[PDB]
């Protein structure tokens, strides 16, 4: 298994266990009146990042794998970026990268206003 | 009477049509799935994919193909599957597969009364399984295969494993030269693609690597190396020819081992734990003779500080070394 | 001609490919065998070996009986895929060829009471699991199993033509064996089980024996050799110690290389075989007298007369003892 | 009610000419692609090229194949695609391509009432990648795969990428033990030839090798010989056959680690970062050696100078190997 | 006027039988035979084989393909001759064997008025030899090449070479890099199976393998170094550690020569002729070692032995290696 | 969009592609063209050279005549099928490949007056026999020779479709040599000879000329570095006879070492190369080197002065001697 902690503006998303079966990171953020929506994805090993157009050149992800956590650092904050976020695992041949539903483990909601 | 037999057939295929699955526009068809492993022929570590055979068996139902008035299933010949809807099954991280066709094609059609269809197929699959080999060779592995409709969503076809924890059989009968199948698991979930959610199930191995000699033909001749390159301290000077012949020795098999045993090892470029220990170990060798060369050189002018040096050597050199192997031990077990 | 056309028009009118002959009235019962052309091959890397079969099935269909001025028929390969023939497949075959070289390499005949005879010319590799804890003297029984796909027992079974040990025939100069000997084979039939039914299998055990010569002149020659050039470093004088370094240094580095060089050949399983026990014990006893040298060199110029003592035994104790572990180890793997 | 889509497909394939394209001797057709990579199996420098697995998916536009009444998207077994125009697409640089076909054909086909059409592959085919290896290992490579229409020129078809720049994911997919994914991009132009225009969409990776298996596997070993090579300096010049050994002994070890280093290599006739690594250490320890000849030849005369010179070496040698690796390492890095 | 062409090919075509071959039921058919070898291409001792391209040609007569009023020779486009009879012509001892299909499948077929019909292929065949290396490098080979019908017994059909022993051409032309082909024979016979007797071909050749490579690779080699370990006999017996290294380097060099010659090989459980040469430089070397040893061991108190041991030596070693040369190269030449 | 439907239609009926065009009335030709995409990497084990190339072919049929709106109909694929085309093949090659991803790679055009233009793309392997006399340093013209497979020069006849020397174009990216430089091609065209008749045959030989770095920093580097080291020997001083003997018998070894390394990339041809000739002179030096030092060691304690004077004149000629080799060698092979 493997059990993440995200705390923190910068957040940090700290996971610990079989990380090399869910080789992919992602973030989350659900409003308080919608639902879940993609935010980005970090690979543990190289390094590529990809994000979504709406908190795309705000927003920046890298990882160290040093102590195995992943660095979400928000730049320019607008009031459109009130949502409860979320880090989550995805598994190697678990399919599309945006879609929350194809994410194993998750982590704990964080308020951001 | 086999010509009523021949009559109920064409019957049944009169008028059928392969491009429509069953129920069309309404519920989904449930497809349920077993798995017979004959053998997994090899694992590579080098290319990061294993080869497995298998029987793969479908079962699925179809009210087109209902007869009535023979109280048999009807085994047909493999050429009918032809003629018959069939689902889309395959596999994602495969990378070649074939089904055999010696001495005809390897697959079985079987109706039943009801309108019931199974369909089997014997494959052979090399599958890619991506392998963490930091801790080469005490790593554990975890190899998946993984099955998956290719055009049809979930709102058209349905997967699950027939039979439980048993759809899945002849794992225990397989052996493998360098692992251990530890377990196997069965998993049955939802995958969605920007296309939609198609059905997914998922067969995993957990292989553990064989440890009883790989410690004792890649570990051991370096730490009997690396103490007899300690053994060199404790000899006197007039007797400097025993060791010159202990310092070369030991730094020639260290980068001969170095050179040629990771050869050995998987050519794949990757940094694992037992490079960093021969690493280690030839460097501890190198700095014996290193050692042996300053305490030689300063020999004649100042024998108290040479005695010394070697004193205080046969103390250092296996502290250092034992908190080398704890250090190391610690961050990789 | 025209009536040969007619009678096979006639036969071909109504019939069923997809029925197998005697469907839910009997059994169909297929009489098989096999002549071996050349037995290839054999490969310890991948565990398999290769034969080239001439494979001969015979069945009785009766909607196929006829009658004419001949009554054989010795029709094309083509005809093979317009009636119902069997569906036999090997159980551990890997990758088997059917040759198409210059035509489809099959052969049908309808005798005019129905019988059907069908042949055909593959190539079949074959599993062959090997334990190779007596390496390179190891003997091993490769398998051979066939049998239907999809009939079970109660609709398709099999049977050897003539007694079964005269219906595996391999011709006397078909083999391909470089370092392996064909001693004989073993022929039997039995019941598997899976999850579809129970089927039928025809098993053919070959017997293999690995020889020795290339092993022999490759590996264990130079090791002993290794081993007898380190001990000469004993009866060199008192003052040729730099000869005695150059000695221990170039055998423990032979010895090296033969080790390293002889696992490339070694198949890779995990376990110890008998060649690597010799080159294990050839290894020791080369460090052994480096170490002999050096704990000589060490009581040199102290107490000479040790040193003596332990050179005088070392000639007669090294020798003697690489001559005993050789003897116990040839008769414990000669007599197995 | 199966029948009444099983009539209207059969309508839609009446009269339907798979030799024409559509709007056949009119405004060309535009076909957009989507590409959604499965991984990069391997990248080879001795065959100068790379395996890529991907699903190829193509959308386009028959007016002829429109429907009415079925207010759905008709998700069609792949056998239909048979019965289809479909575009000539082609990779320029490929050399061997196959489509997936266990368990079945690995191809999607689905309709639309507008008439538009999208259709699917599984793909893996070896692209062929030439490489500039004169700074391996610290090289930076960069792979593409050229879509084209082989019969049809700009007239006929056009080529873009469905979605912009969002028109190929997996990227992050992509590991190799290697490599590391530096950038992707996305071209679209016209390529003339002799027979016309014609669309070209390509599709380029650049890939940046890792160093440390490198590093642990060649530079270092190289290094400690080199050192090793030092200490015949402080080895008295009178023992002139122990310092002629351990000269020798460098030189050999270095010839033999530089003809085992063959390695997975092209035998290109530029020299290499490696080569000129192994050719600098070579000719440190060839210079030991031949200072040790020249002390041997003067000091039976002039031991004064013989030991000054073997002084000076030990500064001189040192500094001199420093410097180069400096060198090296600021001009490759 | 093609269209009266048209017609009568599409009459010949009619009642045409292929199940049936010509003269069915009556007296067998005659079917001649011709090969053009193109080339001879790899010979593999390891494998056991050779590859062989050929224009492989087979002429026979069918009443049903008589045409009258057309006084050409048609050459028909080569996919017509998946609707007339041919003859079920298979090479026994074939591996893998394949029809060139570039830019269209490699085939002739060629009608003449009085119903005789050409058939010619282009074959890339591997075929197994399997090769008697007791005299390797000085060995000759016998390789075959076997042709057979599979289905037609003698009664059915008989094969005959088509222009005696001027039916097989190209041989001369064929250069192998390593090989000489001496001669080449056809054969025709009967050869009797289970199921009847069937008409056979054989085309031999006898191949004798070139010496050049082996005497420039294998034999100068290990005569330079036997003739080098005989300087130690010119050398003073008290310079131990001259001789011993001179000793030790030549055995060194004859085990290292050994073990990469015997690398590209099968593993044949005999001794093959550079095997015994390799083996008697070994003993050589090795003897002339323990000669220095015992030398060596008695040279305190009998200097004078030594001595004339030494001397005896230097002429005695010559004499015996030009002895066993000499036996050597009469025995294997 | 109806009308090219019928337009197709009646082409189609009532044509036979059994039959070529102009059939027992003139004789057919085809304009033939090839483009160059990547002229692919050479192989000197195997004798062969792969290559990619758009072959395209142009023809005239009369059964193919139209009239229609455009001039040009731009067919698919699958139409090429059911018409009569040429049966060219390669008379080289070895294994070719016709690409099928992810549709035959083949375009049809037909021209309103009844011309066919017909193009593929290909993959062909082609034989290309080398002489490797003067290898690393040689040259090479590697032929690709292609004609019609069954019809004679009087049914079927080849031509270029523009000048000889521009109807093959090589594309400027598609080199992927790795070890050779294309010079150019040259275009040609004759008659070959077989049982079966009289064909046309187009030639094309590529002109090869290969590199030598390679070579040189792995080969001839080494050999000159052993030799310098092997000549350093006669610099020591005359006392120390383990140094120098060591010196040679290292020397010897690597010189060994590197000849049999050296033949390893080459074919097992019969003959000698250059390199060959190189090295078996430079082992000849190395060689000589120590028989001069065993020579001057023999004399050192009878005749010191004579010694002496063999090992000044040594010191001389060596190096003078490898020095004027190099420079004849060099001036022979490197403007050949
Ligand atoms: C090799 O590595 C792979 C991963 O790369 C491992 O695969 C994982 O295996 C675990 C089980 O060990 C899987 O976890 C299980 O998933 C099931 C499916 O989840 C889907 O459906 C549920 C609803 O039923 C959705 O909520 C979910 O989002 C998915 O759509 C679950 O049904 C299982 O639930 C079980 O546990 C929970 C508590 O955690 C209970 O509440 C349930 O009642 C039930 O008992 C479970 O969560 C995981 O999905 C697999 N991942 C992948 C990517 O396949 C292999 O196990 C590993 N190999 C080995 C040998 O260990
Ligand atoms: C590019 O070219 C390659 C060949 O170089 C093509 O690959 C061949 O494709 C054809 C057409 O699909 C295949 O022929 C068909 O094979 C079916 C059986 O396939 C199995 O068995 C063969 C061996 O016999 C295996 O190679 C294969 O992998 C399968 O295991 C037959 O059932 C088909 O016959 C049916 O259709 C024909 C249609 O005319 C009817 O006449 C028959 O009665 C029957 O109903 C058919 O013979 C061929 O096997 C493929 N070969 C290989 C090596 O793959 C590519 O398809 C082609 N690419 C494109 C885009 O066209
Ligand atoms: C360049 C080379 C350098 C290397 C050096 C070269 C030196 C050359 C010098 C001499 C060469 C002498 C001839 C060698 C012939 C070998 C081949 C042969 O005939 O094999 C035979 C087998 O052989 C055996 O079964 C014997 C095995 C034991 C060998 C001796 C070990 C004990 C040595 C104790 C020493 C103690 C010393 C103590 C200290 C003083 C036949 O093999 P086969 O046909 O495959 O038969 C297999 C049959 N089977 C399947 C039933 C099993
Ligand atoms: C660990 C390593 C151990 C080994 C040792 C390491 C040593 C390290 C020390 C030094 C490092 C030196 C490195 C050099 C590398 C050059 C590579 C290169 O590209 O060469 C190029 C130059 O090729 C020529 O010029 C060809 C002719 C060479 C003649 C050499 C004569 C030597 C004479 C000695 C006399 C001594 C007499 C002594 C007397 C006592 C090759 O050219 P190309 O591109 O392949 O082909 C031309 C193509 N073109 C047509 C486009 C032009
Ligand atoms: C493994 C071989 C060990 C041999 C030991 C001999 C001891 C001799 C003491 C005089
Ligand atoms: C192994 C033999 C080495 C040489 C010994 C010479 C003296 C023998 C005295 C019995
Ligand atoms: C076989 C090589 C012999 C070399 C002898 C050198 C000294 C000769 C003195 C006459
Ligand atoms: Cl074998
Ligand atoms: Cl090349």
């Amino acid at each position: 298994q493997v059990q993440l902690v995200e705390s923190g503006l910068r957040l940090s998303c700290a996971a610990s266990g079989h990380t090399f079966n869910y080789p992919i990171m992602g973030w989350f953020r659900q409003a308080p009146g919608k639902e879940r929506e993609f935010v980005g994805a970090i690979s543990w090993s190289g390094g590529s990042t990809s994000y979504a157009d709406s908190v795309k050149d705000r927003f920046t992800i890298s990882r160290d794998n040093a102590k195995n956590t992943v660095y979400l650092e928000m730049n320019n904050l607008k009031p459109e970026d009130t949502a409860v976020y979320y880090c989550a695992a995805k598994g190697r041949y678990s399919g599309g990268l945006y879609y929350p539903t194809n994410y194993d483990y998750w982590g704990q909601g964080t308020q951001v206003t | 009477n086999m010509s009523f037999v021949k009559e109920t057939v064409d019957k049944l295929l009169k008028g059928y049509d392969i491009r429509l699955r069953p129920d069309f526009g309404g519920p989904p068809v449930c497809v349920g799935m077993n798995i017979d492993i004959a053998s997994i022929d090899m694992v590579s570590e080098v290319n990061m994919d294993y080869t497995l055979t298998m029987y793969f068996q479908q079962y699925w139902r179809d009210k087109r193909l209902a007869y009535s008035g023979i109280p048999l299933n009807l085994t047909l010949d493999n050429r009918v599957a032809d003629q018959l809807w069939v689902p889309d099954t395959y596999f994602l991280n495969d990378k070649k597969s074939f089904v055999h066709g010696v001495t005809v094609k390897n697959r079985m059609i079987r109706l039943h009364p009801d309108g019931t269809v199974l369909y089997g197929l014997r494959i052979t699959t090399t599958a890619a399984c991506m392998m963490d080999l930091r801790r080469y060779p005490l790593d554990e592995q975890n190899c998946t295969l993984e099955i998956e409709s290719y055009g049809y969503t979930t709102d058209d076809i349905e997967f699950y494993w027939r039979g439980g924890d048993k759809a899945v059989t002849g794992v225990e009968r397989i052996e493998l030269p360098q692992f251990s199948i530890v377990e196997h698991r069965l998993v049955s979930r939802n995958v969605v693609f920007a296309t939609g959610a198609y059905p997914r199930l998922s067969l995993s191995f957990r292989l553990k690597r064989n440890i009883g000699y790989f410690i004792l033909q890649t570990y051991m001749p370096s730490i009997l190396i690396t103490i007899l390159s300690w053994v060199s301290f404790w000899i006197n000077y007039d007797a400097s020819a025993a060791r010159v012949a202990l310092g070369i020795t030991t730094v020639l098999t260290m980068t001969t081992i170095n050179t040629h045993l990771r050869e050995t090892l998987p050519k794949i470029p990757y940094v694992k734990a037992i490079d960093m220990y021969l690493m280690g170990c030839f460097v501890f060798v190198f700095l014996a003779l290193l050692e042996y060369a300053f305490v030689n050189y300063i020999f004649f002018s100042q024998p108290a500080r040479a005695a010394a040096i070697d004193r205080w050597s046969r103390i250092v050199f296996p502290f250092t070394f034992s908190l080398f192997n704890l250090v190391y031990w610690l961050y990789y077990v | 001609t025209t009536v040969f056309t007619r009678i096979l028009d006639r036969l071909l009118d109504g019939y069923d490919n997809r029925l197998r002959p005697g469907l839910g009235e009997r059994v169909t019962e297929v009489k098989t065998d096999i002549f071996v052309t050349s037995f290839g091959p054999v490969s310890d890397h991948d565990m398999e070996y290769t034969i080239d079969v001439f494979f001969r099935q015979s069945w009785k269909d009766e909607r196929l009986k006829f009658k004419g001025p001949m009554t054989v028929l010795r029709l094309n390969n083509l005809m093979a895929s317009k009636i119902w023939t069997p569906d036999t497949f090997f159980h551990n075959g890997k990758k088997s060829v059917a040759h198409n070289m210059t035509m489809p390499n099959k052969l049908l005949r309808i005798t005019e009471d129905g019988t059907l005879l069908y042949t055909m010319r593959l190539t079949v590799r074959a599993e062959c699991p090997m334990h190779l804890e007596d390496f390179p003297m190891d003997a091993h029984a490769c398998p051979l199993k066939f049998g239907s796909y999809a009939y079970t027992r109660a609709e398709v079974v099999y049977e050897w033509t003539r007694e079964p040990a005269r219906s595996v025939v391999v011709a006397e100069d078909g083999s391909r064996l470089n370092q392996y000997d064909l001693l004989g084979q073993t022929v039997d039939s039995g019941i598997v089980q899976s999850s579809t039914g129970e089927y039928v299998v025809m098993t053919t055990h070959f017997h293999l024996k690995r020889k020795i010569g290339y092993f022999v002149i490759q590996t264990y020659l130079p090791c002993i050799m290794t081993v007898i050039l380190s001990q000469v470093s004993f009866w060199l004088n008192r003052e040729s110690v730099p000869a005695r370094t150059v000695f221990g240094v170039t055998t423990v580095l032979t010895m090296t290389t033969l080790s390293i060089s002889a696992r490339n050949s070694l198949p890779k399983v995990a376990y110890a075989t008998a060649m690597d026990w010799f080159i294990a014990v050839c290894y020791a006893f080369v460090f052994s007298a480096l170490i002999e040298f050096a704990t000589v060199n060490y009581f040199t110029k102290s107490q000479p007369a040790r040193a003596a003592k332990i050179d005088r035994l070392s000639r007669i104790a090294f020798p003697l003892l690489f001559g005993i572990f050789n003897l116990v180890y040839w008769a414990t793997y000669l007599n197995r």
